[PDB]
């Protein structure tokens, strides 16, 4: 849901620029214990309402792992590196599930974001970071119903500045 | 844009999710609202087929 | 199309044992240049005819690579390792796509095969090899029509025998 | 339930690098001898903007 | 050179705690184009001076890639996730070489940091982030002599806060 | 110990062609549970005797896994794919360690083999398979003395032949 | 510690690096100084065997 | 330069999960028949705190 990002430091917003046409994204998440989760998404704008259509194929999750056992606690916050490749945007991030007991199960996200606008009508952002805070606020049902919050920020590595003037 | 007074403060969204994980088919619908420029959002996701999920919902988080 | 395998040395045939119900498989293929190809497939028997239904999600293929350039040569034969995990069958193989310029673009297949029979009804094979020769016999119409041949053999490592009585 | 020579049929739907496509296919082989041949036709999204080779193991 | 990190938000300093004994680290960096770089390091304290001893094995770098071609521009800043596993500290990060021309070549770091002190005499930090700004300030010679600066910060994801009170 | 391979079907022997100078190899083995094993080796001929010198760096093996627990069973036979890259030889294989509890712990070998002769002096083999059966014949002394046997064969996929005249 | 007035402001370091990359053997020595609590440092690395490096120094950055 | 039956010798130095070890080894095989056998002795850092199996392909 990349339309909802606070970009700081003048980093161009690839996603907000893509409208009214919108954008797509494609992703494979590789889990450290062998699971793969692949997804494709279309984002469109229907008047005032964003519309997402998602297709998912997941496989190779171990029967005894936290995912198939439904013993995943919560996501840690994560930071994505986002940069231009092949006239589109690539993203990679490391995410970590904080399982009950304290162990983390990690995964590596490989994403390509594709504008429905041609690259020539877009201001591409430079290499930067995108912080994602994803929290399940309530397990309403099972299994069946979840309330999920996200806060996202597009920024540079401000905490450890360059002494050459690089972002 | 001049100032934030001329920007859309909130924008709603709707989602549809269909997939298979470890042989388990499922379908979800979702509804939410967020602040585009503040970068915050919340949504409610409902499993409409294949519920209750026999796997951790967490693996779908980045997809909804 | 795993129903078509010649098994030798008394190796149980997981796929032929799965009828009339049939089986499914799930796979993620990771390419060395960053592409992913995820597929799910159902295999069923309709009268005298085998019926396959396939869903595919592929992503992160480099725009300048042989795949997206449509400048791939041909598949080398490959050997899959096949063994029981979580009461079902796991497969892994390395495949190599011959490419112009003397290149081999390799990929790593991660497969789970799932009978529609309970594991109780099945004689599970031991760790063994499955040789697959896949060949494009002709490109009938460019990007539109293809003829593809396959020969497959399920076997042990007969070329280099054990000194300890192992398969 | 299986014979010396068996026909098969496939339908394939997918997206690769944002390109949607649909294929159908018809084939025949000898299941016990482990040989088969099939004809695949791209019915939607053709001609494919990528090497068919990445679909070989999914047919 | 992990002794030189500014920890904020009260995150315990695993490395500074390890003295006077010191610590070791072990790492495999996997490059997206097939290169592997493996290293082991010992850190000791000789009076007032830190002493590093490093062993390196690197392999599978493509002859035509930016590394073997010596066509690597500069490192982007990076962020490591650091968390406890098996009574020691694990680290993972994604790094990106900004090659001349603008293309990034990425790599994935897999690190274990091991104190020479027993875990019982240590305050282990929770899951957190470690920003690394690595800059080659001067190519003095070839090939032969380099001046390298680093700034490092241990922090939490502050930019996108939890609304549950999680770090 | 690649000098000891039986090559069939007229496949050129890269290793036997490399004498008297000999050859080196470099390898990183990635284990599915996160362990890495990196090795470099020199092979030389001293009189009538082959001399190997090996350097090894291993890391990130889980403390609770079969390797660090020293609860590994035995290696299954394996098949390496071997082909020319950058004027030298690349190998890749998947190996599987049988483990107690019916588990197979798999790993992925990434090898480069380098003759000490120039590529001009060598007849480079085409893409082919190398079957390796590695067996611990006895554990003479626990963690101290081992006897290990290997049989190796360099071959084409003879079990499943081409219909297009390919090897 | 009371305050920063009672902490070590800077601390020197020395390094030795030995390895092989794509068959190329090399040895390095390094010397540097950093501020432990400010988290900044600079060092000079010298290739003493196997120079000039036939590969990008950048792959050694995280190791020195 | 190669014979029907050839001896070999190895020295191995390494660190695995922070554990240092050194091995020597002596072996013999038939290079053209593709068979060999060797004896490996951990001379330093024994007994190994990890499965010997991870060293098999490096001997």
């Amino acid at each position: 849901s990349k339309t909802f990002i606070k970009y700081v430091s003048g980093i161009p917003d690839y996603f907000k620029q893509s409208f009214p046409e919108g954008f797509t994204w494609e992703r494979t998440t590789t889990y450290e214990d062998g699971g793969f989760l692949t997804a494709h998404q279309d984002t469109s704008l229907d008047g005032d309402c964003l519309v997402y259509k998602v297709k998912i194929l997941g496989n190779n999750f171990p029967a005894d792992g936290p995912v198939m056992q439904n013993k995943a606690g919560r996501w840690e916050p994560s930071t994505e590196i986002v940069y231009e490749v092949d006239g589109v945007l690539r993203g990679q991030s490391l995410m970590a599930l904080k399982c009950p007991g304290g162990r983390h199960l990690t995964c590596h996200l490989h994403t390509t974001y594709r504008s429905k606008k041609p690259a020539s009508a877009l201001k591409m952002p430079g290499f930067h970071f995108e912080d994602h805070r994803i929290e399940i606020m309530e397990e309403v049902e099972k299994g069946k119903c979840y309330k999920q919050y996200e806060a996202a920020v597009g920024r540079y590595c401000d905490a450890a500045p360059s002494k050459l003037g690089h972002n | 844009h001049g100032s934030a007074s001329f920007l859309k403060k909130t924008m709603p969204f709707k989602t549809t999710i269909e997939g298979t994980v470890n042989g388990h088919y499922f379908k979800c619908t979702g509804k939410g609202e967020g602040n585009p420029f503040e970068g915050t959002q919340e949504m409610k996701i409902e499993v409409i087929e294949g519920g209750p999920l026999p796997f951790a919902f967490h693996i779908l988080s980045t997809s909804c």
